């Protein structure tokens, strides 16, 4: 399914500082050409537990278009020896 | 659980575990309820009286 992106409100300002990152380097890389610096890469959300931090991944996901893989973190690690390196 | 001042606020808080039951000791009143559904199952007399003992 699908959230709708202003489906998250009140958090306005977060939204455009993450697609800074995400939207702007897809599109128009000739931007970040113009400066002469290398595109950001590698985004940590972290705030009280509650806030939304998963709610504002969700919906960005459903939006975008790109191919998306998801992974809760706990969920690679595997009994056998180095079987959670390989899955990385 | 027992201890709910332990629990870390990932495991609590609304959205998880929205309600939060309290559970308060029997009150006097409720003593007299409580004796009398396990007594049933034993022999009883009509000697005792649970108010008394509530
Ligand atoms: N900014 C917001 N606007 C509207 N609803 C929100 C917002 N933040 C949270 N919610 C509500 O909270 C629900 C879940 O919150 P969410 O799971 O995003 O918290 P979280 O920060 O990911 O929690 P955790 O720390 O456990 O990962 C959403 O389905 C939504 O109903």
């Amino acid at each position: 399914g699908e959230i709708t992106f202003d489906g998250i409100g009140g958090l306005t300002e977060q939204i455009r500082e993450l697609r800074e990152v995400i939207e702007l380097p897809l599109k128009n890389p000739e931007i970040f050409q113009r400066v002469g610096i290398k595109p950001p890469k590698g985004v940590l959300l972290y705030g009280p537990p509650g806030t939304g931090k998963t709610l504002l991944a969700k919906a960005v996901a459903a939006t975008i278009g790109a191919n998306f893989i998801f992974s809760p973190a706990s969920g690679i690690v595997d009994k056998y020896i180095g079987e959670s390196a390989r899955i990385i | 659980t027992n201890r709910v001042d332990v629990l870390d606020p990932a495991l609590l808080r609304s959205g998880r575990l929205d309600r939060k039951i309290e559970f308060p000791l029997p009150s006097e009143d409720s003593r007299a309820q409580i004796l009398q559904i396990h007594s049933r199952k034993m022999t009883t007399d009509d000697d005792i009286n649970w108010q008394e003992l509530a």
